[PDB]
C-alpha cells in the first residue's frame, strides 16, 4: 500500500453467487481471515 | 537526538523497543524475515521491510536473516534510522557488528565495542 506496510494477500477460495449480485471470495488478509462478496459481472 | 530506531530482532522484545521507543517520539522500524511475514512484531513498527531474500542474496534461512550483520545493516539504511538497538541474544553481543554500525554513523544501542572483548 505504501513504502512501509506490505499486505501478505492469499487467495483461499472462491464461493458460488448469492443476493445482491455478489460472489464470496474468502482471502487470507495479514493472515486473518476477510470474506469479500463481489458482483458477478 | 535519535528520532529513527530499527529493531534488530523479532518475538517479544522487538515489541519492548517498539512501545519504549514509541513512547518517546522516536520512530520503529522493524525487521522480518519470510518466515516472521504473519508475525506481529513486524505489524507493531511504523515500517517494516523484509530481510533475508533478495537481489543481493542465496537465501538467509530463518534464523540466519536475523544474524546477518551485512542485511540488517541494509535496511537500517534503507529507512533511515540514526540508531539500533539489537534486542538480546542474536547480535547483541557482537563486538564486531558494533563495529559495522561504528562504520555508518548509526548509534548501536549497546556498548562501546571495547567492553564486548
Amino acid at each position: 500500500i505504501e513504502k512501509g506496510k506490505t499486505l501478505v494477500i492469499v487467495n483461499q477460495a472462491v464461493s458460488a453467487t448469492d443476493s445482491q449480485g455478489m460472489v464470496t471470495v474468502f482471502f487470507e488478509l495479514n493472515g486473518q481471515p476477510r470474506r469479500i462478496k463481489v458482483p458477478d459481472r | 537526538p535519535i528520532s529513527k530506531i530499527l529493531v534488530a530482532n523479532r518475538s517479544e522484545i522487538a515489541i519492548r523497543v517498539f512501545r519504549a521507543a514509541n513512547e518517546l517520539g522516536i520512530k520503529t522500524v522493524a525487521i522480518w524475515a519470510e518466515e516472521d511475514k504473519l508475525a506481529l512484531h513486524r505489524f507493531k513498527a511504523d515500517e517494516s521491510y523484509q530481510v533475508g531474500r533478495g537481489p543481493h542474496l542465496r537465501d538467509l534461512g530463518p534464523i540466519e536473516s536475523y544474524l546477518s550483520i551485512d542485511e540488517v545493516i541494509r535496511v537500517a539504511k534503507l529507512s533511515g534510522a540514526d540508531a539500533i538497538h539489537p534486542g538480546y541474544g542474536l547480535l547483541s553481543e557482537s563486538p564486531e557488528f558494533v563495529d559495522a554500525c561504528n562504520k555508518a554513523g548509526i548509534i548501536f544501542i549497546g556498548p562501546k565495542a571495547d567492553t564486548m572483548r
